[PDB]
DNA sequence: ACTCTACCGATAAGCACAACTACCTCTCCT
RNA sequence: UCGAGAGGUA
DNA sequence: TTGTGCTTATCGGTAGAGT
C-alpha cells in the first residue's frame, strides 16, 4: 500500500528492497552499452507509473 | 453616559439643572416626578482609543512601535557591532538614562551607557 | 429584516451626530425603540433587559440612549397608547409599493413568520440587537464568507426550481394576455402555451446562462459546463465540484486561500491553476451533500427536555440557554449539554434524521441545530459505541446497518469544532 | 441528436360565475429513468 | 501622496560628545513626534459642579481628566506643561466649536473633592471650565460631551498635529552622501511620515517651520523629502533625478538583475526632459509632447 | 546520513535547533517599547511570567505585522545554522550536494526541506486563521488555538500566518503540516501580477522606442530631434 | 519675540548669501554676521525695517536691486502699488519681496501685468529657511551668458528649442532669478548638461 | 465706518478606460 | 466562414 | 472590483470698489 498519510517508513522499504537480493537505496551498477565498461556511480533504476498526455507534436504543428 | 428609570413608569431619565435649585435632579419626560441625584456624575467614560473596530489587524496601526538599533557600539561580552539602544529611568535615579541590548541571538548582554 | 447602526442624518443638526439604531423593514426607515414599543412592550426598562448586553460599555450605552431620543423626538408620546403602531404604519404606507395587507396582519406574515406570538418576535429583535452590539463591541466575531460553516451548496434541487419558477411566471403572464385578450370582444389547452417554458430549460442549458439567484436579469454564468470523455477520472472529477461565485476575477479577497473549514469536505490540495484559483474545489471521497427532511423534528424535541418560549415579555431568562432550530427561536433549554447528548443518542437510535447538525457554544449560551439542505456532511466512527462491533457473527457488515447502529454518523462542519476527533486508529 | 426530456401532465380547471407545460430534461439513472 | 514620507539626517557636531548621535535623535523624536492627550488621560468625567456666580457666569459642568503621574514620568510631561500645552492649542485655532463660547480656563489639581472612586491615589486631576458670556445656552450637557471632550483628546500636548510618526533607522548607503568625511560605518537617521490631510499648506515647509528649535541638530544640507515628485519644486530637478536614480538602482538590485548604469541615466533623462517628471500614463506623454 | 544511528542524531539535532530558533524568537519579539522597564538593568519580579507564556508569543506575533516580520528575519538568521549542518551531515558524493555546489540546479535550503526539515512556512496576505504552533492532531483539536477562528484573548478579525514544520518532505507530513504547506503555497498558483510586467513594458518602450544616438555624438529624441542627453553618460570603454 | 528674532536672521543671512551667489557685491563683514552681532545691531526691536536694503551688481553699479519686507502680512494691491511707485522714483528694474503668507489674487494680477516694465520676485519666508544652493544632493549651477548660450547653440547646430527645459516656477531658477530664454550650465559629480528656461 | 460682487482654492459627483503576450480545441448560434 | 462563451499550452 | 485622471458643482473666502 502506498496511502499518502499511512506511507510506510523509508527503513520499510530499504529492508524490502534488501529481502530481494537489490542495494537497500534502489540503485544498482550498470555498464556501458557503447563500450562495455562498468560505471563509476550506481544508477537508480524503479518501474514508475507514468502517463502519456493528449499534447501531441504534430497536433501542434502550423 | 449614566443612564438610570425612574421608580414611577420606569423610563429613561434625563439630567438637569436647576439654578433655584443649585442641585443636579432627574426628571423624565413620561411623568412629572423627580428625583433626587447621587455622587453628582452625569457622565463617566474610561478613555480608550479602540475606534477602529475590527480593522487594526489587517492594517498595521503600529500601537508598540520598534526599538531602534544602532551598529556604531560594539558589545563588550561579544565583538558584535549590533545593538539596542533606548531611554529608561533606573530603579530610584531621577531623569532618563540610555540603555543598550545586544542584538547577537547567543550573547544576550545589555549595559548602561 | 435589518437593523443598521449608524450616525443620524434625518433632522440632526451639526452637534448632534452620533450613532443610532434603525430599522430597515419594507424600506420604512423606522426607529428601533418605536418597533419595540409596537411590539407589545410598554417600558423603557423591560426593552433594555430584552437587550442583555450584560456588559459595561460607553459606546453601546450612548448609541442606546441616542436611539431612545430619537424614537421621542421623531413620534410624540410614543408609550402612551399605540402612537408607534400607528407611525409605523404610515411609514409602511408612504412606501412606492405598499403591501395590500393592514398593519394588524402585515406584522404577523411579514415580520419573522417563524414565532407567531406577536411578543415573541420583540424578544428575537432584543436577540439581535444583544447580538449587534456584541459585535460591535468586539465579543462577538463577524461572519465569515471564507467559512464553509455560513455557506450552502445546490446543485439540482434549488438552481432549476428558480428556472422553473420565472419560466411559469412568465407562461402565466403571456396566458393571462392571450385570456384577456379572447375574453373581449376556446379550450383551456389553447390558451396554456406549452413551448415557452421547453424553449426556455433547452436555451438555458445549452448557452449555459442560468438565472441570477438575486436579480431578475444579468444571468450568471459558469452553472452547466461539457462533460469529459478523454477518461474516466475526468468525467468523475466534473461531475464532483463547487462553485464560488464573485463578481469580478482579479480582486476576490480570501476566497483563493485554503480554510480550516475545507477539512474533510472539499479538498484543499487539489485546486484548477488560473484565473478560477480557489473558486472551483473538489469534493473530497467522504462527500455528502444533506438534503431537507419531510419530518419535523419540532415535536421531538420537546420530548427530550426542551420547554417552550415564554410569551411575555417580562418574565427573564436567568440561565436559560436559547435554542435555535434553522434560525427560528423554537425553544428553550435548562442544561444544553445535557440536551445536546440525548438528541445525540436519539439521533445515533435512528429516532431523528441521520443529516442533522447539533451545535453547542458557550460563547453565545445557545443550542443551535440546522436540519435543512445544502450542507456537506463526512463519515466518521464513534468510540462510544465502537465496543459494540465486536461480535464477531457477521462479515461485511452493510453501511446502513452501521448508521443504524450508531458505529458510524454524519458530522456537518459546524458539528465538527465541538467534538474531538481522532486521526488514526493507532492513536486512539 | 435530440433532448432526453419527460412531459408534465397537470389538471387546470377553469370555474366561470391534464395539459402538457412543458418537458424536462431528465438526469441519467434518475427516479424517472428507464 | 498623502504619506508624504520624509527624511532628516543628524549633524556632524553631535559626535563629539559621547553617544552623541543617539541622544540626539532621540531628543528630535521626542520633540517632534505627536503625543495625542486622549493616550496620556485614562479616566474623563463631567462633574456637576454649582457656578455660585464667583465673577463670570460659566456652564455648571466642568470636566474632569484624570491622569496617572507614572504616565507622565514615562512621557517626561508635567500637568502644568500639558495644561500649557491644552491653552496654546486651544488658542491656536479656536476654529471649531461654534458655540456661545468666550474663554475657556483650565486648571491642576493634585487632590480633587471627588468621593465618587478612589482606586488610583497617585493620579492627577485636570478642570477644565467652559465660560459663557451671561447666557444660559452652554447648560445643556450633550453638546459639550460632543464637542468639546473630542476636540481637547484630539490636541496634542506633544509633536504637531502633522507628523504622524517618526522610527530611527540605521543605513549603510545613504541616498545622500556627506560633503567629503566618509565614516562609511554607517549613519542613524530619521525617516519622518506626515499627514496629507490637506494640501493647502506644502508639507516639506510645515516641517521646516516645526524644526525651529532644533535647525542645528538636523543636518539641512542633506535632508529631503522621500518622494521624487515634490522634490523637484523643492530643491531641484537634478535633485529629484539623482534620487529617483538612486530608487531605481535599489529596485533593480532588489529585482536581482545587474543593469549597466548608462541604461538607468539614460531612462532618468528621458522622463524629466520637461524639467517635470510626468507620468507613464497616456495622459503624461500627451503633456510631454505639448 | 551514513547509518541509522547517524540519521537519529540528525533528527535530534534538527529538532534542538529548530528549539532555539523558536527561543531566539521570542526573545527577539521583546523588542519593542512596551517592554523598556523589562530590558533595563532593573530588579524585575516578572521574569518568570515573560518565559511561562510560550502560547501567547505565537499569537502576539500573528496579530501584529511589525512582530511578524521581526520573528521571520530572526527565524531565518538562526536557521542559517541550522542549514549549515547539512554539510557535516552529507558525503561528497551525495548528489543533491553535488548540484547545490556547482550552481546547475537547486541550493541548500531545497536540500534541507527533502530532508531536515522544511522550516519556516509564513503567508504576506491576511487570513482569518493562524497556526496553532504546533501542527499536530492534539493542536487541531484544541478550541483556543489560533485555528478555530480566535483565541479569545476581545475577539480577533484578521491574522499573519506563522508555522514551523519540523518534518521533511521524505519523512512524510501530517495532514496538518500538509495544509499549511498548501496555504503557504497557494499564492503561486495565482494569475496576478501577471499582467503588470507586460503593462509597464509596453508604457516604457512607448516612452522609450524614439530615444536614438546621433552622428554628432548626442543623444536625440525622434521628436523634433530633441536633446536628451548631449553625450552618452555610460562609463566607456567603446563609443 | 526671540524665535522671531532668530528666524529673521536666518531669513536674512539666506538672502545674503543668495544674493552673493548671485554677484550683487555683498560685503565679506554681512556674510560672517553672527546670531549676537546681528541682534545687537538690529536693536530691540526690528519691526521688519532694518532688513530693506539695496543692492547693486558687482560688475555695474548701475543695475540695483532692492528687497521690500511688508509690514503687515496678507498684503494688498495698494502696498504693491506704493511699491511700484517707489521702483518708480527710485529708478530700480528689479526687486525682491518676501512676504508671510502667500500674495492675493489681485496682487498676483498686478504684478503680472507690470512684469515687463519691471521684474520682481516673491519668496516665502517658510522657503528660505534653508539654502537650497548649499545642498549635497543639488549640483553646481552656472548661467551662461548671451555670448556663452549662442556659441552652445553654435557648437551643437541646435536651436533653443531642441534643449532639456527647466520651468521658471524651479525652485533653483527663482533663486538664481533665471528670466524665460536663458540657458543654465550643470557640472555633475565628469559630464556636464544645460537645460533651457521655459 | 458699512456693505455688494467675482475669481479662486479644497471636497462631492459622475464618466472613462483598463486590467499581459503568442497559442490550441470545443459548443452555441450568427 | 464571420462571431460569442467555455476548457486548456508556454 | 478599482487607479487615475478629469471635469463640473459647490461651499465659503475675502479683495477691492463703492457709499
Ligand atoms: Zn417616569
Ligand atoms: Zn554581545
Ligand atoms: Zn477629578
Amino acid at each position: 500500500h502506498a496511502t499518502p498519510f499511512s506511507t510506510p517508513g523509508v527503513t520499510e522499504i530499504t529492508e524490502q528492497l534488501h529481502r530481494a537480493g537489490f542495494s537497500r537505496w534502489g540503485n544498482e551498477r550498470v555498464y556501458n552499452g557503447r563500450s562495455g565498461e562498468m560505471m563509476r556511480s550506481m544508477i537508480f533504476m524503479g518501474p514508475t507509473f507514468y502517463q502519456r498526455l493528449v499534447h501531441m507534436s504534430e497536433d501542434k504543428v502550423k | 453616559s449614566t443612564m438610570k428609570f425612574c421608580r414611577e413608569c420606569n423610563n429613561i431619565l434625563y439630567p438637569k439643572e436647576d439654578k433655584e435649585q443649585k442641585i443636579l435632579l432627574y426628571a423624565c419626560r413620561n411623568c412629572d416626578h423627580q428625583e433626587v441625584a447621587d455622587n453628582s456624575c452625569v457622565y463617566r467614560n474610561e478613555v480608550h482609543h479602540s475606534v477602529s473596530e475590527r480593522t487594526q489587524i489587517l492594517t498595521d496601526v503600529a500601537s508598540d512601535p520598534t526599538l531602534p538599533r544602532t551598529k556604531a557600539v560594539r558589545c563588550s561580552k561579544c565583538q558584535h557591532r549590533e545593538a539596542v539602544f533606548f531611554q529608561a529611568t533606573a530603579r530610584g535615579e531621577e531623569g532618563m538614562t540610555l540603555f543598550f541590548v545586544c542584538c547577537n541571538p547567543n550573547c544576550g548582554h545589555r549595559w548602561r551607557e | 429584516f435589518i437593523v443598521r447602526l449608524s450616525e443620524n442624518e434625518k433632522a440632526e443638526d451639526y452637534k448632534r451626530r452620533e450613532k443610532v439604531l434603525t430599522v430597515y423593514f419594507l424600506s420604512t426607515e423606522i426607529p428601533v425603540w418605536l418597533l419595540f414599543f409596537a411590539l407589545g412592550v410598554s417600558s423603557d426598562k423591560e426593552a433594555m433587559d430584552l437587550i442583555a448586553f450584560d456588559g459595561d460599555d460607553a459606546s453601546i450605552t450612548n448609541s442606546l440612549i441616542a436611539s431612545i431620543h430619537v424614537a421621542d423626538a421623531v413620534c410624540e408620546a410614543f408609550r402612551c397608547g399605540n402612537n408607534a403602531l400607528t407611525y409605523v404604519e404610515q411609514q409602511i404606507k408612504s412606501t412606492k409599493f405598499p403591501p395590500a395587507e393592514s398593519v394588524d396582519e402585515c406584522l404577523h406574515l411579514y415580520l419573522f413568520p417563524g414565532l407567531q406570538s406577536l411578543k415573541k418576535k420583540a424578544r428575537f429583535l432584543g436577540y439581535m440587537v444583544k447580538c449587534l452590539l456584541n459585535s460591535y463591541a468586539g465579543k462577538r466575531k463577524c461572519e465569515n464568507r471564507d467559512s464553509f460553516r455560513n455557506k450552502r451548496i445546490e446543485l439540482a434541487g434549488e438552481l432549476l426550481e428558480r428556472e422553473i419558477r420565472v419560466h411559469l411566471a412568465h407562461a402565466r403572464r403571456k396566458m393571462t394576455r392571450a385570456m384577456q385578450k379572447h375574453l373581449s370582444g376556446k379550450p383551456i389547452e389553447h390558451y396554456l402555451d406549452a413551448s415557452v417554458i421547453t424553449n426556455g430549460l433547452s436555451r438555458a442549458f445549452s448557452t449555459g446562462a442560468w438565472s441570477h439567484p438575486f436579480r431578475k436579469m444579468e444571468r450568471v454564468s459558469g452553472v452547466v459546463a461539457n462533460l469529459g470523455r478523454a477518461n474516466p477520472l475526468q468525467t468523475l472529477i466534473d461531475l464532483r465540484r463547487t462553485r464560488q461565485q464573485v463578481l469580478y476575477t482579479g480582486k476576490v479577497g480570501d476566497a483563493r486561500y485554503p480554510h480550516p473549514s475545507h477539512w474533510g469536505r472539499v479538498c484543499f490540495l487539489s485546486t484548477p491553476d488560473g484565473e478560477n484559483c480557489g473558486l472551483v474545489k473538489n469534493m473530497s471521497l467522504l462527500g455528502l451533500v444533506s438534503t431537507q427532511s419531510l419530518e419535523s423534528v419540532v415535536e421531538k424535541l420537546f420530548a427530550c427536555g426542551m420547554e417552550e418560549l415564554m410569551d411575555d415579555t417580562c418574565t427573564p431568562l436567568f440561565g436559560k440557554h436559547k435554542v435555535l432550530l434553522n434560525g427560528d427561536w423554537v425553544g428553550l433549554c435548562a442544561d444544553s449539554e445535557s440536551f445536546v447528548a440525548e438528541l445525540k443518542s436519539r439521533r445515533r437510535q435512528s429516532e431523528l434524521p441521520r443529516e442533522m447538525e447539533i451545535k453547542r457554544d458557550k460563547d453565545d449560551n445557545e443550542v443551535r441545530i440546522f436540519t435543512d439542505a445544502g450542507r456537506l456532511l463526512r463519515p466518521l466512527l464513534v468510540v462510544e459505541n465502537l465496543q459494540k462491533l465486536k461480535q464477531e457473527k457477521p462479515s461485511q457488515y452493510p453501511f446502513d446497518h452501521l448508521l443504524d447502529h450508531g458505529i458510524l454518523e454524519l458530522i456537518g462542519i459546524e458539528e465538527e469544532e465541538d467534538c474531538n476527533t481522532a486521526w488514526g486508529i493507532k492513536q486512539l | 441528436n435530440m433532448t432526453y426530456s419527460a412531459r408534465i401532465k397537470v389538471n387546470v380547471q377553469v370555474e366561470v360565475f391534464d395539459i402538457l407545460i412543458g418537458s424536462i430534461p431528465v438526469m441519467v439513472k434518475s427516479i424517472l429513468c428507464k | 501622496q498623502r504619506e508624504q514620507t520624509m527624511s532628516l539626517y543628524l549633524s556632524e557636531y553631535l559626535s563629539k560628545k559621547k553617544h552623541g548621535f543617539e541622544y540626539g535623535s532621540l531628543e528630535i523624536k521626542n520633540h517632534l513626534e505627536k503625543l495625542s492627550f486622549s493616550e496620556i488621560v485614562s479616566t474623563s468625567m463631567i462633574i456637576f459642579s454649582p457656578s455660585s456666580n464667583t465673577k463670570v457666569p460659566l456652564s455648571p459642568w466642568v470636566c474632569h481628566f484624570h491622569i496617572s503621574e507614572k504616565v507622565l514620568k514615562r512621557k517626561q510631561l508635567s500637568a502644568e506643561s500639558v495644561v500649557s500645552s491644552l491653552n496654546e492649542q486651544y488658542k491656536s485655532r479656536n476654529r471649531e466649536l461654534k458655540l456661545d463660547i468666550v474663554d475657556l480656563d483650565i486648571q491642576n489639581t493634585n487632590h480633587c473633592s471627588s468621593d465618587d472612586q478612589a482606586m488610583k491615589d497617585d493620579n492627577v486631576c485636570i478642570t477644565v471650565t467652559v465660560v459663557e458670556a451671561s447666557k444660559h445656552s452652554v447648560l445643556e450637557l450633550d453638546a459639550i460631551r460632543l464637542v468639546l471632550i473630542p476636540f481637547l483628546l484630539d490636541s496634542p500636548v506633544k509633536g504637531d498635529q502633522g507628523i504622524k510618526k517618526v522610527n530611527i533607522l540605521w543605513t549603510d548607503r545613504p541616498k545622500a552622501p556627506k560633503r567629503n568625511g566618509n565614516h562609511l560605518a554607517g549613519e542613524l537617521y530619521l525617516k519622518v511620515t506626515m499627514y496629507g490631510d490637506r494640501g493647502k499648506r506644502n508639507c516639506w515647509t510645515a516641517l521646516l517651520e516645526t524644526c525651529l528649535p532644533i535647525m542645528d541638530m538636523i543636518d539641512w544640507g542633506r535632508s529631503h523629502p522621500d518622494n521624487i515628485r515634490q522634490c523637484c519644486s523643492v530643491y531641484g530637478i537634478d535633485a529629484g533625478r539623482s534620487i529617483f536614480v538612486a530608487n531605481l538602482e535599489s529596485a533593480v538590485s532588489d529585482t536581482g538583475k545587474e543593469i549597466l548604469r548608462e541604461h538607468l541615466l539614460l531612462v532618468a533623462d528621458s522622463l524629466s526632459v520637461t524639467g517635470e517628471f510626468v507620468a507613464l500614463n497616456a495622459k503624461g506623454w500627451s503633456k510631454q509632447r505639448q | 546520513s551514513s547509518d541509522l544511528q547517524s540519521r537519529k542524531n540528525l533528527t535530534e539535532e534538527i529538532s534542538y535547533g529548530l528549539r532555539e530558533a523558536e527561543q531566539v524568537c521570542n526573545k527577539q519579539q521583546l523588542m519593542v517599547e512596551s517592554w523598556r522597564d523589562f530590558l533595563a538593568v532593573n530588579g524585575e519580579d516578572k521574569e518568570e511570567d515573560s518565559v511561562s507564556d510560550l502560547a501567547r508569543f505565537c499569537y502576539e506575533r500573528q496579530k501584529s505585522a511589525t512582530l511578524s516580520e521581526l520573528a521571520v528575519s530572526a527565524f531565518k538568521d538562526a536557521y542559517r545554522d541550522v542549514q549549515a549542518l547539512a554539510y557535516r551531515y552529507g558525503d561528497q558524493s551525495n548528489s543533491f550536494l553535488i548540484m547545490s555546489k556547482a550552481g546547475s540546479k537547486g541550493n541548500i535550503g531545497k536540500l534541507v526541506q527533502h530532508s531536515m526539515c522544511i522550516g519556516l512556512q509564513n503567508s504576506a496576505v491576511s487570513l482569518s486563521f493562524g497556526f496553532p504552533r504546533e501542527l499536530t492532531c492534539a493542536a487541531w483539536n484544541d478550541p483556543n488555538s489560533p485555528l478555530r477562528g480566535a483565541k479569545g484573548k476581545t475577539t480577533t478579525e484578521s491574522y499573519v500566518p506563522y508555522g514551523v514544520i519540523e518534518n521533511s518532505f521524505l519523512t512524510g507530513l501530517n495532514p496538518l503540516e500538509s495544509f499549511v504547506h498548501s496555504v503557504t503555497s497557494r499564492d503561486s498558483s495565482f494569475s496576478g501580477n501577471a499582467d503588470l510586467p507586460g503593462t509597464l513594458s509596453r508604457r516604457l518602450m512607448f516612452f522609450m522606442r524614439d530615444i536614438y544616438a546621433a552622428y554628432d555624438g548626442t543623444v536625440r529624441n525622434s521628436f523634433g530631434n530633441q536633446l536628451v542627453q548631449f553625450t552618452y553618460e555610460t562609463d566607456g570603454p567603446v563609443e | 519675540t526671540e524665535e522671531e528674532l532668530k528666524r529673521l536672521y536666518r531669513i536674512q543671512k539666506t538672502l545674503m548669501q543668495m544674493l552673493r551667489d548671485r554677484g550683487y557685491f555683498i560685503a565679506d563683514s554681512e556674510l560672517t554676521m553672527t546670531k549676537q552681532q546681528f541682534i545687537r545691531k538690529h536693536g530691540d526691536n526690528m519691526k521688519r525695517e532694518d532688513l530693506v536694503t539695496l543692492k547693486a551688481k558687482r560688475n555695474d553699479n548701475s543695475d540695483q536691486l532692492y528687497i521690500f519686507f511688508p509690514d503687515e502680512a496678507k498684503v494688498g494691491v495698494k502696498t504693491m502699488k506704493m511699491y511700484t511707485n517707489r521702483m518708480k522714483s527710485e529708478n530700480v528694474f528689479r526687486a525682491i519681496l518676501v512676504v508671510q503668507q502667500n500674495l492675493t489674487p489681485f496682487a498676483r494680477t498686478c504684478i503680472s501685468e507690470i512684469s515687463s516694465k519691471f521684474h520682481l520676485e516673491v519668496f516665502q519666508e517658510a522657503e528660505m529657511l534653508v539654502n537650497i544652493k548649499e545642498h549635497v544632493l543639488v549640483p553646481e549651477h552656472q548661467v551662461l551668458t548671451t555670448e556663452e548660450k549662442k556659441t552652445l547653440l553654435e557648437r551643437y547646430t541646435v536651436k533653443e528649442t531642441q534643449l532639456p527645459r527647466i520651468q521658471v516656477t524651479d525652485p533653483i531658477a527663482r533663486y538664481f532669478g533665471l528670466k524665460r530664454g536663458q540657458v543654465v550650465k550643470i557640472i555633475r559629480p565628469r559630464y556636464v548638461t544645460y537645460r533651457y528656461v521655459v
